[PDB]
């Protein structure tokens, strides 16, 4: 109370070192208990992190004057009361943290970031190790960890997870220097080795999801993180043993103990938030390739394929090992399913250079955009405006695929005899088309006979847009390509956010006359 | 006479009058042209063979 | 008939410094339609 | 009354007068839709002589019953973006419903349709239906775009992909169509319900159809059915048939219709269908296309 | 929902290919 | 005792006696493709692209 106060300012402006231990003792012991007590139950507005501050900033003031270093002459109280007392707090802050079944933004937070900031002032001023509150860091990711929520347990709407303390704790603490988190990956495998506590560390993932997965770290050149407390144990400098304990933890973790849409983003974003920062990101090809061929008929685990394919190409495009007989299965992969998934750009943003080969046949790219004009038959306009481009692309840089497109045996050409013309409507009328969709090898179909109906039926189409670019193939074409990656990444409410506004000059009539029929 | 490889054939060179060698596909097939057929095929790459 | 990759492709025509330069054509000549540059500024630059 | 004397006595102010037209749209729009528990046939009387006068007044005024519209589209995407369907009124059927019946909305592009055709687009094919509402306001959207584009003759490449999903939502109960990842999908109907041949039909019953679908019968369910069969009837005279790729529009149309006529055995419509496409595709454009033939430049 | 592991074996078999 | 690469828009021929490139041929108005030799080693038949 303001009492307490009264007296933590009166014991930090006396020196009196036995008396201000025992009332630094007893305030300890009440802030704990009021801790205990008021955690919640009758919410602690400021009560306990004021008491906590004023003993902050005392502690800080008593570190800056003596703490426990080599003695005058065996200094058996003062030395190790404030070592007592700095443990005793800190331990009851990461008791304010594994006890917390709310959050009014102190719960955990300030006395945390208090007490790490203090021993590393402590470690630093007594010079006794380098960064040396590491070993203290272990109880502390137990205690941030096992703040565990209450309903907010990996939502299934966004993100992983949704942890305040955890989110928090790596915007304010975990990513304003470099090293921590390096001591933090390293300790994290020092700390699972016996199976009782790392039981429930391996539960949900998610949380250490949103914890390192931020594409800010020291062998990532996009955001260098600066100098840390003065005391440096060789550490940021030690991005190859960081990348090796890296590799190593997050190989334990991976082993086991999946949720579905955990397992779906750490897929989703492995290619870049994980794979460049390994020592060698190579442990985790056969764990890709058996997403590759996880195929069940289980609805959510079908995208399972179109999240590993920028992995296995980034493997592949490091070093050339496959996966063998590549294209019947990357044929089988599409459906409406992949065009109506929310990753048609990401998903096209690698066919493009998986389909930019050179030694594939045209029986392959026959039956691609064959079966792709089936499957964008049934499609949105989000869907055409990303499937057409791409397709003009194929088509035109594979000129020998414009006989589907075009045939000159049956034109309705004038100059030629009547015997020639009506060899041609027999022909026309006996004709069949070999086509069938269920088969599944590329080569193997009979694409080339049949023509291309799918895409000159959705020329007539609800939208100027998709009509200006449909009628591509009826125009010749003097075009190069479009551009994909700036074309690309539109959805609906970009879309008409896209045409919200134009060059705007539009109004017309309402003359139809059709209202007392059927007004419903 | 044609020979079919079943994989798309990526090149086909002769070694003798009798014995021709195509390949496409992650193995290499001989042919003989005297017993129009197939006798020999090797298989111990991972990608197709090129040249 | 499967996966074949490259460092860079033939990109037959290519914009620079709001320019038009055609890509079938060599260097020197290549980097004359921006004004400013010619027959030797252009080699000078691409020797540096 | 007022409306007669304000444009009588508005000859500095004729921009109030449309500002006066485009809240006494607003207002009703939305008093067209509160509450189905009066007078139904009484109330669809009156309601009849409103879209008139609304289209009388709407031959006259349209210079701002454009931009409430677009106010109408902002306020519905704003509310689309807040949640998914929940906080979503029943005004929108209501001002789809009077937009084109009195607009000629065969017109390339407008400034009001165009962006309420994507609007209603992506409300046919963005979320999970999970019940018999969304089910029925599916229905009647495909109903009111076909009355859209009846004289257009303009393909909308949803109409399959909607009848595919629901068509195979009603017989669950999947073996040959497995990407549709869908919602509500065990629900139907009973396995020998003999077509009540007479019963209920497309019910312009909205707020009574928020109560309806909650309790469910099959007679609803069967009118779902039969009215988005002539729906279907609707789009193959005047759109399919037109287009030269039916062939393989109505191949999953025809494999499930078949498997209909394959399970319950005795449905009419189906057969129906079935026959006067057959005789559609009995003689069909088989042609190996050449779309490429072109006039030489000079 | 493979629950085997997640560990490297078709390298090794498609480097003794 | 010379070689031919293809490379694009550039075909080279090396030497077998130092084994660094002697000529080049760069009159190719789109990638070029194939190199080969007559059987008397003395003109060189290029396919590229533009045909």
């Amino acid at each position: 109370a303001k009492r307490l106060t009264a007296a933590g300012d009166r014991k930090q402006y006396n020196s009196i070192i036995k008396l201000i231990n025992e009332l630094v003792i007893p305030e300890n012991v009440t802030q704990l208990e009021e801790d205990e007590t008021e955690k919640n139950l009758r919410f602690l507005v400021m009560s306990l992190f004021q008491i906590f501050r004023k003993l902050f900033s005392r502690g800080d003031l008593t570190l800056p004057s003596s703490k426990k270093s080599t003695l005058e002459k065996e200094q058996f109280v003062n030395w190790c009361r404030k070592v007592y007392e700095a443990f005793k707090t800190k331990l009851l802050a990461i008791i304010s943290d594994i006890p917390f079944e709310t959050s009014l933004g102190l719960d955990s937070l300030d006395v945390y970031l208090q007490l790490a900031e203090l021993e590393s002032t402590h470690f630093a001023s007594e010079k006794g190790a380098p960064f040396f509150p590491n070993k203290t860091f272990r109880k502390l990711i137990i205690a941030l960890w096992s703040s565990n929520m209450g309903e907010i347990e990996d939502v299934k709407s966004s993100g992983a997870s949704e942890n305040l303390i955890i989110v928090e704790f790596t915007e304010k603490y975990y990513t304003k220097f470099a090293d921590i988190q390096y001591y933090f990956q390293s300790e994290f495998n020092q700390l699972l080795e016996d199976p009782a506590y790392q039981d429930l560390l391996l539960k949900n993932v998610g949380k250490w999801l949103a914890l390192v997965n931020h594409d800010k770290h020291c062998s990532s050149v996009d955001a260098d993180l600066e100098i840390f407390v003065p005391n440096p144990p060789q550490a940021i400098e030690n991005e190859s043993k960081f990348k090796s304990n890296f590799e190593k933890n997050w190989l334990s973790l991976l082993n086991g103990q999946l949720s579905l849409q955990q397992y779906k983003s750490i897929l989703l974003i492995l290619h870049k938030r994980i794979i460049p920062h390994f020592h060698t990101p190579t442990k985790l090809m056969d764990f890709l390739t058996d997403s590759y061929n996880l195929q069940s008929s289980n609805k959510n685990a079908g995208v399972v394929p179109i999240l590993a394919l920028n992995g296995l190409f980034e493997l592949m495009k490091r070093f050339n090992l496959e996966y063998p007989n590549f294209y019947m299965k990357l044929y089988q992969i599409i459906n409406p399913d992949l065009m109506h998934v929310k990753y048609r750009a990401r998903f096209f943003r690698l066919m493009d250079v998986f389909l930019s080969s050179t030694h594939l046949s045209a029986h392959l790219v026959a039956s691609f955009i064959k079966k792709l004009a089936r499957l964008t038959l049934e499609s949105p306009p989000s869907a055409i405006v990303t499937v057409i481009p791409f397709i003009y692309n194929l088509i035109r840089k594979h000129p020998n695929c414009m006989i589907m497109l075009h045939n000159p045996a049956f034109i309705s050409n004038p100059f030629q005899t009547p015997d020639q013309v009506a060899n041609l409507k027999t022909l026309k009328e006996n004709y069949v088309d070999p086509f069938d969709v269920h088969e599944s090898d590329p080569e193997l179909t009979h694409a080339l006979d049949s023509s291309l109906w799918e895409l000159a039926s959705l020329m007539e189409h609800y939208h100027p847009n998709v009509a200006t670019l449909a009628k591509i193939f009826a125009q010749p074409f003097k075009k190069l390509s479009y551009n994909m990656e700036d074309f690309l990444d539109w959805n609906y409410d970009s879309l008409l956010n896209a045409e919200s506004s134009r060059k705007l000059k539009t109004l017309p009539t309402l003359e139809f006359e059709a209202f007392t029929n059927v007004f419903d | 006479y044609s020979l079919n490889h079943d994989q798309p054939v990526e090149n086909v060179i002769a070694v003798s009058p009798t014995q021709i060698v195509s390949c496409g596909g992650n193995n290499f097939k001989v042919w003989d042209l005297t017993s129009n057929k197939k006798l020999y095929e090797r298989g111990n790459f991972n990608k197709a063979v090129t040249c | 008939s499967l996966v074949v990759q490259e460092q860079g492709s033939f990109q037959h025509i290519l914009r620079l410094l709001n320019t038009n330069v055609d890509g079938n054509i060599k260097i020197v000549y290549a980097l004359t339609t921006i004004k400013g540059v010619g027959r030797r500024y252009s080699n000078l630059v691409c020797k540096k | 009354i007022i409306k007669a004397y304000q444009p009588k006595l508005a000859e500095g102010n004729k921009e109030k007068l449309g500002k006066f037209t485009a809240v006494l749209l607003r207002h009703i729009i939305f008093l067209s839709n509160q509450n189905y528990l009066k007078n139904v046939q009484s109330f669809k009387r009156t309601q009849n002589a409103l879209i008139s006068i609304l289209k009388s007044l709407s031959e006259k005024y349209n210079r701002e019953l454009s931009e409430e519209c677009r106010d109408y589209i902002n306020e519905m995407q704003a509310r689309y973006k807040k949640n998914h369907f929940d906080a979503l009124s029943n005004g929108d059927l209501v001002f789809f419903s009077i937009i084109g019946i009195l607009f000629s909305t065969s017109d390339q592009y407008h400034l009001v349709i165009t962006p309420a055709l994507i609007l209603m687009s992506q409300f046919l094919e963005q979320i999970k239906f999970n019940s018999l509402k969304r089910i029925a306001f599916g229905a009647v959207l495909v109903r009111i775009v076909s009355q859209y584009q009846r004289i257009s003759k303009r393909y909308i490449p949803e109409v399959v992909y909607f009848f595919q999903k629901i068509l195979l939502t009603f017989i669950v109960e999947p073996l040959d169509f497995e990407n549709i990842r869908l919602d509500s999908y065990e629900l139907g109907l009973p396995l020998d319900v003999d077509f009540t041949k007479k019963r209920s039909t497309i019910i312009p019953l909205h707020t009574l159809s928020t109560m309806d679908t909650e309790a469910h019968p099959v007679d609803q369910c069967v009118s779902v059915l039969l009215n988005v069969m002539e729906s279907l009837d609707a789009t193959i005279s005047t759109v399919w048939k037109s287009l030269p790729a039916f062939n393989e529009i109505i191949l999953p149309i025809q494999q499930l219709l078949s498997a209909y006529t394959s399970k319950y055995s005795d449905f009419e419509k189906p057969r129906n269908i079935l026959n006067k496409v057959e005789k559609l595709t009995k003689f069909t454009e088989h042609i190996p296309l050449a779309l490429q033939n072109h006039k030489p430049v000079s | 929902t493979a629950t085997t592991t997640g560990t490297v074996t078709v390298i090794l078999s498609q480097a003794l290919q | 005792h010379d070689f031919a690469v293809t490379s694009s828009t550039r075909v080279q021929i090396f030497s077998s006696r130092t084994r660094q490139v002697i000529k080049t041929f760069s009159r190719f108005k789109d990638v070029v493709y194939s190199a080969s030799f007559r059987s008397d080693g003395k003109l060189l038949c290029a396919g590229d692209a533009t045909g």
